């Protein structure tokens, strides 16, 4: 539906949805720049994520409380209602996984095999674990472990890269850490993993932090206290 | 309190 | 699209996209409840008002936040930044204008027609002149005074009927108070009117109070505020 | 401050 707009006037309407908070509108313009077929700059990668992100993070947060009333729904004592509690918690899950598969599909179709850069690779192998790992909170059937693997496997790559290739304060790198550890936690069922990781990430970027300006410092530390908030979470 | 990811 | 669906189950949807936030779902459901052709209950329009004032509200909202960066790009001393903003702004313009569409031919085809008592006509009618009313927040043309009057027009009906069958700390009649004075402010251009019509109608709930039961109380002295903070405002 | 209609 976008081919026919320009590359530039894709991405100025992409940052114009943001300001007016259409993250709909602000995917819709993503996917069409990202279909021109050229690579993103660091800008365009952040605005394909953030639009994503507030898309499917809207998805989730609607498919919890319907998960949460059907369970209700199922207890002993709970009146039977009908039908309509699973159908609409499974239109939700259907939109949610369609928004997945098309991330999932931008990625593969040519985002990652063009990405040479860490900065970028990492990125989108990260955003693959993401994806996958969404599709993974709602999957119940025989595919679930091929799903879970798939995101693991996706974060394992992008975390292999990043250790490589950039310097433990980087925040691609800290941001894959923290969803790395989140998957270990809440998908892997690997608590302690999970703790590791964090712990680690977060101790080898303090003692990076020396190397900083002001404001890389504090791009870097807005992260680690995501990690800090986790660890205190869970231990 | 949920647990954070990389908004 | 809900054709197939039943009623109830459709009632029951609108509710759990509600609870869930969804609220271009609940619209759609609700829409679809209409459709069946029965009158709607007390219960039921709320259900319909809730879901169509979020959706709209998210589009007015927008089309906001974009007429200004519009306003601030014909600004001289402004750059030439193209067609972009002028080409989403009527994008989203032109969604809001058909979301209030669907609701005035909801209205039209045959809530209205069909709405004998006093509590659904009032309430149909401040519908009709809040869609109108939206829709002469975009207007700018030939049929801007038309819009206007339409707007006018229906809230003038749901006052009359207001007056003479409802009292007046009815949630119903203070909350068509409340958004006609803001018309007579913002749309047409009459503050006095408005300033009068918000401290008539403050008074004269504020005399029925002693009526009331304690929830009742409550119900109307949340919207006899509302019309105090416009009086607060605009005064 | 925006002014308030009936929510
Ligand atoms: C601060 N912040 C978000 C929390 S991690 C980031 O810098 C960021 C944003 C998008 C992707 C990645 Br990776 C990192
Ligand atoms: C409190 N409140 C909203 C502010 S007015 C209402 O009771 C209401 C709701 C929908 C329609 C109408 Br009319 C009235
Ligand atoms: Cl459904
Ligand atoms: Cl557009
Ligand atoms: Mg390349
Ligand atoms: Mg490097
Ligand atoms: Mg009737
Ligand atoms: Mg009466």
């Amino acid at each position: 539906a976008m081919g026919s707009m320009e590359r530039a006037s894709l991405i100025q309407k992409a940052k114009l949805a943001e300001q007016a908070e259409r993250y709909e509108d602000m995917a819709a313009f993503m996917k069409g720049a990202v279909e021109k077929g050229e690579e993103l700059s660091n800008e365009e990668r952040n605005l394909l994520s953030v639009a994503y992100k507030n898309v499917v993070g809207g998805q989730r947060a609607a498919w919890r409380v319907l998960s949460s009333i059907e369970q209700k729904s199922n207890e002993e004592g709970s009146e039977e209602k009908g039908p309509e509690v699973r159908e609409y918690r499974e239109k939700v899950e259907t939109e949610l996984q369609g928004v997945c598969d098309t991330v999932l599909g931008l990625l593969d179709s040519h985002l990652i095999k063009e990405a040479g850069d860490a900065e970028s690779r990492v990125f989108y192998l990260k955003m693959k674990g993401d994806y996958y790992r969404y599709l993974a909170e709602v999957a119940t059937g025989d595919d679930k472990k091929r799903i879970i693997d798939s995101a693991r496997s996706a974060y394992q790559e992008a975390m292999d890269i990043s250790k490589k290739e950039m310097p433990p304060t980087n925040p691609i790198r800290l941001g894959l850490a923290l969803n790395f550890s989140v998957f270990h936690y809440e998908i892997a069922n690997s608590p302690e993993e999970a703790i590791s990781l964090a712990k680690t990430t977060f101790d080898e970027a303090m003692a990076d932090l020396h190397t900083l300006s002001e404001d890389s410092y504090k791009d870097s530390t807005l992260i680690m206290q995501l990690l800090r908030d986790n660890l205190t979470l869970w231990t | 309190r949920r647990r954070k990811s990389c908004q």
